RNA sequence: GGACCGAACCGGUGCCUGCUGAAACAGUCUCGGAUGAGUUGUGUUUAGGAGUGAAAAGCUAACCGAACCUGGAGAUAGCUAGUUCUCCCCGAAAUGUAUUGAGGUACAGCCUCGGAUGUUGACCAUGUCCUGUAGAGCACUCACAAGGCUAAAACCUUAUGAAACUCCGAAGGGGCACGCGUUUAGUCCGGGAGUGAGGCUGCGAGAGCUAACUUCCGUAGCCGAGAG
RNA sequence: UAAGGUAGCGAAAUUCCUUGUCGGGUAAGUUCCGACCUGCACGAAAGGCGUAACGAUCUGGGCGC
RNA sequence: GUUUGACUGGGGCGGUCGCCUCCCAAAAUGUAACGGAGGCGCCCAAAGGUCACCUCAAGACGGUUGGAAAUCGUCUGUAGAGCGCAAAGGUAGAAGGUGGCUUGACUGCGAGACUGACACGUCGAGCAGGGAGGAAACUCGGGCUUAGUGAACCGGUGGUACCGUGUGGAAGGGCCAUCGAUCAACGGAUAAAAGUUACCCCGGGGAUAACAGGCUGAUCUCCCCCGAGAGUCCAUAUCGGCGGGGAGGUUUGGCACCUCGAUGUCGGCUCGUCGCAUCCUGGGGCUGAAGAAGGUCCCAAGGGUUGGGCUGUUCGCCCAUUAAAGCGG
RNA sequence: ACCCCCGUGCCCAUAGCACUGUGGAACCACCCCACCCCAUGCCGAACUGGGUCGUGAAACACAGCAGCGCCAAUGAUACUCGGACCGCAGGGUCCCGGAAAAGUCGGUCAGCGCGGGGGU
């Protein structure tokens, strides 16, 4: 959610993302197949539908995190002084990026899990267990 | 009120002056300095005024 | 809390291969990402110009020490 | 009797009608006063920043926050309109900086004409130099995901984000020379300008909801002034 | 701040929240009457509070038609 | 008699107006916004000239006051410091820290260039007079640079001996220094200036607001996906957290496109007509549907959809009815 | 001519650090002494002035070595001038040249002058 940080606003544009297409921890991925922001509540309902499903067991990482600020101007005014001050938190996800990845779950419940939490994202996903890889 | 004042200096028996901003602060003392006038090479120049 | 910003143009201004006539302007630039070299003088701003008239030219060793430099005609 | 009802008379309450009227303020109906601060005739006096006014800025010869007439006077009009006979050649601007400036104007920029030089212009190639964008990366700053060690900080493995981070870093872009090669402009001097409200689309960003036939910059092209 | 409303009146030609809350009137009352006071921002000759009579005054009801 | 700025996604209120630094700025320079951040209107006789010397932050182990950081000692240690103020470049063969002597924080000049429409602004070899430090080569015409500012006019002061009205003087003026500017609206209208108009007038504008239409759909209205739970029991009879996707264009709005040489605006009345996301009636599925009375979804727009009190009201509350007392164009 | 030392440059990380070995009576270095030239905001530690011996201890010089730094390909990809497209939009594609960053393969503990001293 919320990071402690630093300046408040920012800008915005796209390109299909590097920082991390390979599932290193855990076994399972579901994985961003579109360029949207996700922004922390998204995220954050995907955390709690897969805790609901999985917890007292299974391990869950969200390698995904709210950086971007994103704005809101008051109200209803005229282009006027400047931006709106919050708003809401956002990650820029690009195809390829690996948002979640599951440990300790079998394969058909990790199915299901990545089921709910993929009904609640403005993108389209698909899952993976990892195939061979490299990059240590 | 002000701090450092400009300050003009009459040349040591000449006739020309030089003028800059001896800060008044540390610079309680008249200034003495040296400089060429109207005349012959560098003299003493007392920025008394 | 945007009202501000300020124009002060800057860089490089005579290039290597360049004949400059002595007491030319060859870099306007804020530090030392050029170092006066053999034949040029830098000013208070750091500005390099030509000491005598010849062909500029420029000898870059890493970055931190590149230096703009006169080989005169003749 | 600044009493009552009520004609004349003075008035003008509400509705309708009239609205290129019968009338530039009226008619029918209704209504107020009606011995009083009353109504009316003749003569006469007060006027323009002036008169009058039981006071609305009312009235002052049918439209008074300062009458009419003549004159200054063709006031001034950074504003709107309008600006007429023909064919021929070239041909823009809606940018920059400044402005009690922002739909105005000065200078520059871009147009045209005459003179001078007389290939210096244009494109594309090679040589050379300059640059921190796209990408990428965590070596610094900030942010940040799962573990380890541990008085948590640092520090190790794994792992990320960046307009205001950069160990790196293109494609392109700019200056210079040369023409090794094709083309045809260029520069200087002097007379006349207009333009300084731009518009759309693709690409690159900001503001905005990654809205707008949206807004402000950059860049290419068309409209502008281009019919087919 | 020089002081901080004495009588009187108060949801008012003043009240914003508002159709305030209670009651009266009505089958039903955002209006109107009466009470209360919490007076957005009443008040004593820019007069306060009353007042018979008057009014082509404005507001709410009733009878008659 | 006059004054009573401008910008301005209409104007007003608020904010801003000059200067420096970074991003925006698309690897040349330049580039707008009431875009995103931050500073200046100074300071220093030494923080300057020069000449000599020294080298930083931080950590670990060890130690009197101490007890995380003070002071001292060893080790590591391109800088993780410092540089008068902001940030950026630069910087350890110092521009950093310290001492010596000192004023070049000079006069007269200025090859040649950067930058600007102009007027300004920047850098600068080298020449003379005369100095300062160094033994010397040599360095010095303010500061590590980049902000610390103001044309002209009119005047104060000190030199100079150009002008000076018949002549010689003097008054007055000129030339060289120099004092006076939040003239900050910071290229600066006068030496000198605030409000109001619903009594208002003129010239203009759809270059620009209010209505309506347009474009958009944030807000509004409506429908869909998932399914956490509720429903004793069962997610989906009904309901549906946290989240996701769409439609409509009836709300408030954005924007400013036609209309400012006029497109009359709320409500009522009158007259209609259309959509359907259906208030009633008509047909269906499912039900936590026995019957009856219902719930909810699907089909369906033929027709129908009351009279009053209050209020300008639209709404809404109420009275008394109703098959129903539909929502919008 | 061969060897090594003392200076000193070009090049300044493929030439630097760490572990290790070798050098002393040539050379350099520590070292001894210091009232004074000279000097430490206290200390001859450093500057400094007079010299053996001793010792190569530390330093420095040279040699080994690839743990660490530093260099760093090929293949491919990112991105992109140019050309032509798709999507309502975020965004994507194609042909043509250009072509990274990182990472893998590997490469290095330099290379090149001038002088003077002393060896053989
Ligand atoms: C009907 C009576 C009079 O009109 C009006 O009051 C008004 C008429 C319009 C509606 C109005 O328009 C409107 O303006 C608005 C500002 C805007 C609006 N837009 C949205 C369209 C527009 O609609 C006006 C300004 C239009 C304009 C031509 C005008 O000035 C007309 C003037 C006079 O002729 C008319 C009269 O008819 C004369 O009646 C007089 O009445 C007296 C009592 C009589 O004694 C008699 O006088 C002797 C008689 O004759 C004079
Ligand atoms: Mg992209
Ligand atoms: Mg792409
Ligand atoms: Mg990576
Ligand atoms: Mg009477
Ligand atoms: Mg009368
Ligand atoms: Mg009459
Ligand atoms: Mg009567
Ligand atoms: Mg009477
Ligand atoms: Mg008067
Ligand atoms: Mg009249
Ligand atoms: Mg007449
Ligand atoms: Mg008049
Ligand atoms: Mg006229
Ligand atoms: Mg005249
Ligand atoms: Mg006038
Ligand atoms: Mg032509
Ligand atoms: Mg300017
Ligand atoms: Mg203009
Ligand atoms: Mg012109
Ligand atoms: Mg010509
Ligand atoms: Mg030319
Ligand atoms: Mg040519
Ligand atoms: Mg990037
Ligand atoms: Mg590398
Ligand atoms: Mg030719
Ligand atoms: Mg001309
Ligand atoms: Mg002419
Ligand atoms: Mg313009
Ligand atoms: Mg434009
Ligand atoms: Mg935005
Ligand atoms: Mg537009
Ligand atoms: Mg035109
Ligand atoms: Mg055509
Ligand atoms: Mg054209
Ligand atoms: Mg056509
Ligand atoms: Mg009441
Ligand atoms: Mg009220
Ligand atoms: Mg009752
Ligand atoms: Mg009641
Ligand atoms: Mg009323
Ligand atoms: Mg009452
Ligand atoms: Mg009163
Ligand atoms: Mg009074
Ligand atoms: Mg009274
Ligand atoms: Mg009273
Ligand atoms: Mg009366
Ligand atoms: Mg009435
Ligand atoms: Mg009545
Ligand atoms: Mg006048
Ligand atoms: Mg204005
Ligand atoms: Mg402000
Ligand atoms: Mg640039
Ligand atoms: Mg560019
Ligand atoms: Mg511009
Ligand atoms: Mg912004
Ligand atoms: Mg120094
Ligand atoms: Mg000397
Ligand atoms: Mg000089
Ligand atoms: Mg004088
Ligand atoms: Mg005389
Ligand atoms: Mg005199
Ligand atoms: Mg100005
Ligand atoms: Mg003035
Ligand atoms: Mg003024
Ligand atoms: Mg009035
Ligand atoms: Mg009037
Ligand atoms: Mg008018
Ligand atoms: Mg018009
Ligand atoms: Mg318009
Ligand atoms: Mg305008
Ligand atoms: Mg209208
Ligand atoms: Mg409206
Ligand atoms: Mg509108
Ligand atoms: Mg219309
Ligand atoms: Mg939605
Ligand atoms: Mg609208
Ligand atoms: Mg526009
Ligand atoms: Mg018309
Ligand atoms: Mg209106
Ligand atoms: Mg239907
Ligand atoms: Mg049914
Ligand atoms: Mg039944
Ligand atoms: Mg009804
Ligand atoms: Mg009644
Ligand atoms: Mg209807
Ligand atoms: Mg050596
Ligand atoms: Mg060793
Ligand atoms: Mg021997
Ligand atoms: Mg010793
Ligand atoms: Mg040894
Ligand atoms: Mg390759
Ligand atoms: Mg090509
Ligand atoms: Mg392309
Ligand atoms: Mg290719
Ligand atoms: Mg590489
Ligand atoms: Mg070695
Ligand atoms: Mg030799």
């Amino acid at each position: 959610k919320r990071t402690k940080f630093r300046k408040q606003f920012r800008g915005r544009m796209t390109g299909d993302a590097k920082g991390g297409d390979y599932v290193a921890f855990g076994d399972y991925g579901l994985i961003a197949m579109e360029p949207a922001w996700i922004k922390s509540n998204q995220i954050e309902a995907c955390r709690i539908v897969m805790s609901r499903h999985f917890r007292r067991g299974g391990k869950i990482y969200i390698r995904i995190f709210p950086d971007k600020p994103v704005t809101k101007k008051p109200a209803e005014t005229r282009m006027g002084k400047g931006k709106g001050a919050v708003e809401y938190w956002v990650s820029v996800v690009k195809p390829g990026r690996v948002m979640f990845e599951v440990a300790g779950v079998t394969e058909e419940q990790a199915k299901e899990a990545f089921r709910l939490a993929g009904h609640k994202l403005p993108i389209q996903t698909k899952m993976v267990k990892r195939e061979v890889y490299d990059e240590a | 009120p002000r701090i450092i004042v400009k300050m003009e200096s009459s040349a040591g028996t000449g006739f020309y002056y030089t003028t800059t901003k001896n800060r008044r602060n540390t610079q309680a003392k008249l200034e003495l300095k040296k400089y060429d006038p109207v005349a012959k090479k560098h003299v003493v120049f007392r920025e008394k005024k | 809390n945007g009202r501000d910003s300020n124009p002060k143009y800057l860089g490089v201004k005579k290039f290597g291969g360049e004949v400059v006539k002595a007491g030319n302007i060859l870099v306007r630039q804020r530090g030392t990402k050029f170092k006066a070299g053999q034949g040029v003088g830098m000013g208070r701003d750091h500005t390099l110009f030509a000491l005598s008239d010849g062909k500029v030219v420029f000898i870059n060793k890493g970055k931190g020490a590149r230096f703009i430099s006169i080989e005169a005609a003749q």
